[PDB]
């Protein structure tokens, strides 16, 4: 019973999706994501106080 | 003052015939307060709605 | 069941700029923090037969 | 061409956040705020004069960039009410209570004839509502209790 | 009816569960609410499955 339940359970998957994700809403150490500095993205991606 | 009958916020109960009404108490025996209210449409129909 | 939606508040209505436009507000606040509404809510709005 | 006045406030998430200062301190998307750490009116006036002038002198530690909810709505009223504003964190962050015959916190620095407004998480009941005025409510709270979940 | 009576000047206080929306909040003045409320739904004693 335990083996069958464990086999059914295993399904990690779950790639990052979008702009509203639990992984992409708070920091950690396992998700250090970057972007080239002082360039187009980073300037805009700073004004959003939200 | 003017008040609207709508359970369970304000009740309306038949007047005890003598001139006052029932003397009841809470489950804790606390002094259930009450006043004397005259209102239309007690029964029947016309005659100033009784 | 379910959540709540379309919030509102059962105020006490009073005529425009009536002579008691303030004192009722004062008393209702001082009570509304002094554990009164909770007592009345326990004694009238909720029961425990369920 | 508009009025000039102070507003005094607090730090309680998510009403009024804190953001670490710039390279030089312009606040891209924020308001420039100052931490006095002192309940003295003349000191504050001195600091304001030093700040809005052609010769500034202030330790960088005293400057911060304030932003969030309540500041947002204050910005909407300043636009609608056509007046600029400064902003400085309160001395101690202790709300308003009676003690030793005195006041403290927001009211402590307000009834002392220092500031002109107060925007924050800030309750209203009896004692505060008597000594000083209050406006209409703009939020409807309650008291919830918190317990660690997922005992499994 | 009720609100209409309030615009008649024979009685003034209206002490009963009167809502406060903006349209009704033009001709009279209320106090700070003493009760929050909203439209809710019930279904049944939840007891599914076997
Ligand atoms: N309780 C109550 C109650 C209170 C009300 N109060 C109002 O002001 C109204 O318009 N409708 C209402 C309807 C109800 N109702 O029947 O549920």
């Amino acid at each position: 019973a335990n083996l069958a339940a464990f086999l059914v359970v295993d399904r990690p998957e779950e790639r990052i999706t979008g702009i509203n994700d639990p992984r992409l809403r708070n920091p950690s150490d396992k998700f250090i994501y970057a972007t080239v500095k002082q360039s187009s993205v980073d300037i805009y991606f700073r004004r959003q106080v939200e | 003052i003017v008040t609207i009958h709508q359970e369970p916020f304000v009740y309306v109960k038949p007047t005890m015939s003598d001139g006052t009404c029932k003397e009841e108490f809470t489950v804790n025996g606390d002094p259930v307060k009450k006043v004397i209210c005259t209102g239309p449409n007690d029964t029947s129909p016309g005659s100033p709605r009784h | 069941t379910g959540e709540l939606f379309f919030r509102s508040g059962f105020g006490i209505g009073m005529r425009k700029d009536s002579p008691w436009k303030q004192n009722v507000s004062l008393s209702i606040l001082k009570s509304h923090e002094n554990g009164f509404m909770e007592d009345l809510d326990k004694t009238w709005v909720r029961y425990q037969e369920c | 061409s508009k009025l000039h006045l102070r507003v005094v406030t607090l730090i309680e998430h998510p009403f009024v956040f804190t953001r670490e200062v710039d390279d030089e301190g312009l606040c891209p998307a924020g308001q420039l705020c100052l931490d006095p750490m002192t309940n003295d009116s003349s000191t504050l006036d001195s600091l304001f004069s030093s700040l809005h002038s052609s010769n500034d002198t202030v330790p960088i530690k005293f400057k911060k960039c304030c932003y969030g909810y309540c500041i947002d709505l204050l910005e909407k009223i300043a636009e609608d009410m056509n007046f600029d504003f400064d902003l400085y964190i309160v001395g101690d962050g202790k709300y308003g209570a009676w003690k030793n015959g005195h006041w403290t916190g927001l009211v402590g620095d307000l009834l002392r004839g220092t500031a002109h407004m107060a925007v924050t998480s800030f309750s209203i009941n009896t004692a505060r509502s008597q000594v000083i005025d209050f406006t209409s409510p703009f939020f409807s709270t309650s008291l919830g209790i918190l317990v660690r979940t997922r005992d499994t | 009816g009720m609100m209409g009576e309030l615009l008649s000047g024979q009685a003034d206080m209206i002490v009963a569960p009167l809502t406060i929306n903006n349209e009704r909040a033009q001709y009279i003045e209320f106090s700070k609410p003493f009760k929050y409320q909203g439209l809710t739904i019930l279904v049944k004693k939840e007891i599914p499955r076997s």
